């Protein structure tokens, strides 16, 4: 799936055409067509957890807003396309507007109407034999949750509770016709684990970034190449988790072992799992795994290097001000307003001219 | 929900949905690596008594076509496949695969673990097995079938699909812009070929008919007498299921042939029947080979050529009488590919030089085939 | 079918609920429901031939419309369906915003197809074994005739051609099981025919108004029931064409011969064609069949009374000022304005006030 | 286009579209006027041999489900309507009408003009038809098949259709709520009584034990003595395909039946029997009654009741012996409906008490019955 970053170029034209206008793309892999779009979709570092909407049901004119984002396809496409399932399109009226093969159609369809009995049975209605079809669709947990308006800790809570957890496949170039002593994985709900981690030794895990764009670029997968050569030069057992297509982080050679993976929680979570590491570089892949750092933590995964805290302490506007202020060192006068009227005032105190921050 | 249930010897059980006939199914279970052709490889009378597992998770996407049929109906056993979508999507397909399969009442089981069955077929080589497909799919019966199956080897089955009276084939192949041809006159074709029926892919017969070849297609146990009397401007012998050894009748008449000068050529269970009459040994192999990407050099040449493959057995090159030479070799395992007799008009391949499906790659092996014929005719 | 009037109450609410807001009704008879709701639809007397569009193809905002038409029903709800199907939207969303049984939608979508079928292989397409197709549907001719770009008398003229014409089945209360000297009949593409005309008397035609509706009321239809009463009585064999379910003219007590039908060009040729009446009266039933005298003479229809063309002599607006004159007779001052500052002028001349007439 | 044709005795052919079974069908031909309640007259055992054709133009609106079904069966020899519906939609419907014929492999056709038909069974009177659905119906072939049909005149159609063996039936009516409910306990049914199976229909028996009766099923052609035996509270003779003539068994047992005291009561076939074994005859009619909306005065009340008819043979009230009082009788025509042994606990009715499909008017029938039982262990 390609990624885009039009909302950094405000005047431009947003539409799909003959011209690339990607900065970059997430690749996936699952055993079924559905199970490898929605992972490619969590994995796309947009806020998606996998055909979340993008109008309302109750929207009076949410099928002209579907209507034209199917007919002239934009970066949003993917899931408008659900969204006109939801709003009653058929799939023979999408295919006529997108020309996307019905092939694919029909399986995103069969997803929304899964979401819809999600959405009917809550919480409750995920018993262990449901759930797990679910998962074999690709769904995440965090899609799950949403549906059923739960925490997305409350689905993996539910799966470990039903022992529901994925198993790993590898890449094999033959259909597994012939072994492979490369460890090149990928997850999918299924029967026979081919994982089968090494007990031996003191193990490194390594989180990429995911698909690049502006500001999330090569320089973040470089790092995180490097650490793996490192301490794999150094004895350790390099575990790479990443799903950029386009980088060396995801070339077999690069690691001892490869999780061709969305980079989430969820999926991270489950990696760790199997393969219980010694440590895990969150500090190297940019924004994305920075970002789950916390909660890895918190999830009991053993981050090393500078503490999730102390980047926060960092990031926090607030945390970070009051530490300036501690080892007494100079820093642009600032305020923090609510209301328009209490900016201009505030406005006077700080002085012009103004760096405004969302 | 409709239930299936697959069952092999070693007890190994895959639970899953059934996708076709309500029923139960037995037989040897095999893994083929094509991504496309499944209607192809269903219909191939090679498959006969045996259970195809499909490794490509997406089986049915093109839905299915008369085109597409290798053969007068599905030969294979029962059908093993990850996922069967929800819709067929080729402007070609006639009838949806689930649809296809009940119509030729076949048990076929979807939604299981084929990498793990094939790794396991892989690993511990192949295995008897027996789908059941039905309210309550009773796995210790499953198993018991599976363990009672006589199993391939030794097995002729040759003469099982072959064509009860001889009959005459004229037709071409197909093509994207006329589809399949009429067939065409006898006075349109100027060699007759006399091929015989060990299970013969329709392919075969119309790429011969497409070289020139009009063909009478003859039954498995016909004699080497009858032939004759019918001066052949050459003699063909098919691809076919089970084991070639038990087939004394062929290996004998071929054996005849070998004393005249008529060009013969051998694809597949014909490759291994020509071996055998010329004194060689045929083993049955761990898993044997079925899939479309399966390299294979031409020694003689120093080339590749990407194929289609579909075999159980093969032809031990350590035992090749001398008058055998080694033309193929398979550059996956090393195993015999190809032979050509250095005293006699006569050749085979182990692979399937037609491929439907599968790689073009080695359809010059007709033509080899062609030459001999012209030169014979020369003569 | 109920009939409406809101075109003449600019202000109301147009919306249907549980208060009745209708004029009137039309009633159908058909040998199934398709074939029966269009005959309705061709026999409403709205200028529908069918199931004729209300909004374009190429209207971006049309999904809107026929979203908000179909989920807060209006008198043009059942038009607004057949554009939900044209546009794309499924049996199942018009459900969820109708309520109507998919069982009723099922069928208009069907139609809708065969719609589209027609209007692409055009009248080059209609074949006998197709034509007959789309008639035992339902299908005018006057609908088939814009779907293939041709005037509706092509499309008559080819079912001439191919013999393709209506047979007459019988009311009886009993499906069949008893027989009837009744002669309350339908209209249907069927086998067998049971009008079996008499060769015997002198028939007489009285056409009807259809639907009441305001200022079609059923002052024509006690006219149109005079006619039969008075005829019949004078002996000629009468004859009733009206679709009313409401009046005493669709009452098989009131005619020798009733055909419950749609008064229509269409429907009524083909009672001629096997009636072959003496002649036919017009000018009773209101706008409805005065509309259709023109085209039934030319048709070589035996209208009696006031000749159509007398009658447009009146109708037009210049025919008669000429009449008028001719007559010297006394008329308001009058005038044919194109544009404004014309009328303005013309206004100045005629005099204050004005009746403005388009 | 799959094609369908109907070819009567007469010749007079109706070409259709097949939405059943591929092939042949032949029988006689009726018409039944019931806009309701398709499935259940498929299922009604009466109709064996017979070829139905529905009034109502569309067939099939509700789909299907096996609490409509009357039997284990469709008993109908064909099905004949105008138009079959593109959906099914109701809340009970467990399978469409097209795949539920196919299923049940009955050989149907649509598209015809069944209101021509109608006033032709109607005028002419009943038809022996034959059914061709495939690629190419053969007209001629048809009207063959139809014309050799032998005719239900004189066919004892009810030793076809009875069961093998005996059995028990304490299984009530269905209800919204409740659907088919549980089989009752036999020792929580008051009566037993005793059933003869001329192809009965489930309502009539659920009617039963509604009221109270635990049942016994018997064979048609049991005996009277092997009955009696069991010490039945009552016998009862339900309905039944073909003519009631023929039925030498039946009769005889039921006037062993009428030398006891033992409360006797019959509905269709079974009136007819009850008749026969009274010293009545019996006629076919030349069309009969099929349709739920039959007006039948009971005499002695002089009140009216809307009535399921399923029958094509009648009672001669002309022939009555003076122990057979007339009950009831069609407003329709006239005929014969019901009877009353005047000096025995027997009496029996024409059409169907039972309905299913159709009005439940004459349900009260039943409770005549009881209230015979009731007294008859009073004693
Ligand atoms: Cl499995
Ligand atoms: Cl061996
Ligand atoms: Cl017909
Ligand atoms: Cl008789
Ligand atoms: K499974
Ligand atoms: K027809």
């Amino acid at each position: 799936i390609p990624r885009f970053n039009f909302e950094k170029f405000a005047g431009a034209n947003d539409r799909l055409t003959t011209q690339m206008k990607s900065v970059g793309e997430v690749m996936a892999i699952g055993r079924t067509q559905q199970e490898s779009l929605q992972k490619a979709l969590r994995g796309l570092e947009v806020g998606a957890t996998g055909f979340d909407p993008k109008v309302s049901l109750d929207d009076p004119e949410a099928l002209t807003k579907i209507r034209r984002e199917l007919k002239d396809a934009g970066a949003d496409r993917i899931w408008y396309i659900a969204d006109a399932f939801r709003a009653g399109l058929s799939v023979d009226g999408v295919f006529n507007l997108t020309n996307i093969d019905r092939w694919f159609l029909v399986q995103i369809e069969e997803l929304v109407r899964l979401e819809e009995k999600v959405a009917e049975v809550g919480i409750t209605g995920l018993n262990a034999d449901f759930l797990r079809q679910l998962k074999r669709k690709g769904f995440a947990d965090a899609r799950l949750a949403k549906l059923a308006g739960v925490r997305e800790a409350e689905i993996r809570k539910l799966r470990d509770q039903y022992d529901l957890h994925p198993v790993y496949k590898r890449v094999d170039t033959c259909a597994a016709e012939f072994a492979t002593d490369t460890a090149y994985m990928y997850s999918t709900y299924e029967e026979e684990c081919e994982a089968n981690p090494s007990t031996d030794r003191e193990k490194i895990m390594v989180l990429g970034g995911g698909p690049n764009r502006i500001g999330q670029g090569i320089e973040f997968d470089y790092c995180c190449v490097h650490a793996s050569l490192a301490l794999r030069e150094d004895g350790y057992e390099t575990i790479m988790v990443n799903c950029n297509p386009e980088t060396v982080s995801t070339d077999y050679d690069t690691s001892d072992r490869l999780y061709f993976e969305p980079v989430t929680l969820e999926d991270v979570l489950e990696i760790v799992r199997i393969e219980k590491p010694k440590g895990v570089i969150v500090q190297y892949g940019g924004q994305t795994p920075l970002k789950l750092a916390r909660a890895l933590e918190a999830a009991g995964v053993p981050v090393i290097g500078t503490s999730p805290d102390a980047i926060d302490r960092a990031e926090d506007r607030e945390r970070f001000q009051h530490a300036v202020e501690r080892l007494k060192l100079k820093q642009p006068a600032n305020a923090t307003v609510t209301a328009i009227e209490m900016a201009v005032e505030k406005a006077k105190e700080i002085g012009y001219p103004l760096v405004v921050r969302p | 929900i409709k239930s299936a249930l697959l069952v092999l010897e070693d007890g190994t059980q895959f639970h899953g949905r059934a996708i076709g006939a309500t029923g139960s199914a037995v037989g040897e279970v095999v893994f083929n690596t094509s991504m496309t052709g499944y209607q192809e490889i269903l219909t191939d009378p090679s498959y006969s008594r045996q259970i195809v597992t499909l490794t490509y998770p997406h089986i049915g996407n093109v839905g299915t076509n008369d085109a597409d049929e290798e053969s007068s109906q599905v030969h294979a056993q029962g059908l093993v496949i990850r996922d069967l979508p929800l819709i067929a999507s080729n402007f070609r397909n006639t009838e949806d695969l689930s649809s296809y399969l009940k119509r030729h009442n076949i048990v076929a089981i979807a939604d299981i673990d084929t990498r793990k069955l094939t790794r396991l077929l892989r690993e511990k080589g192949a295995q008897n097995g027996c789908i059941i497909a039905g309210d309550n799919p009773d796995a210790a019966l499953a198993l018991e079938k599976a363990r009672a199956f006589p199993g391939l080897n030794g097995m002729d089955l040759a003469k099982e699909v072959t064509t009860a009276e001889a009959y005459s084939w004229t037709q071409g192949s197909w093509t994207l812009t006329g589809g399949l041809p009429e067939a065409k006159k006898e006075d349109e074709l100027p060699f007759h070929v006399v091929a015989y029926d060990f299970g013969a892919k329709r392919n075969i017969l119309r790429m011969l008919v497409d070289r020139g070849c009009r063909l009478t297609i003859v039954p498995a146990q016909t004699s080497a007498e009858d032939v004759l009397k019918m001066n052949p401007d050459g003699i063909f012998l098919s691809n076919g299921p089970g084991d070639p050894a038990p087939c004394d009748y062929a290996i004998t008449a071929i054996q005849k042939f070998l004393e005249t000068d008529i060009p013969v050529f051998g694809i597949c269970l014909g490759h291994q029947l020509l071996a055998l009459a010329s004194g060689a040994k045929t083993v049955k192999m761990k898993f044997g080979h079925h899939g479309g990407n399966h390299p294979v050099k031409d020694v003689e040449k120093n080339v590749v050529m990407i194929t289609a493959q579909n075999h159980g057995f093969a032809v031990d090159e350590a035992t090749l009488p001398a008058n055998l030479r080694v033309t193929h070799k398979s550059l996956f395992d090393g195993t015999l590919q190809g032979i050509h007799r250095t005293d006699k008009p006569a050749f085979s391949f182990q692979g399937h030089p037609e491929a439907s499906p599968g790689p073009h790659d080695a359809a010059p092996l007709f033509d080899h085939f062609i030459e001999l014929i012209e030169q014979y005719r020369k003569t």
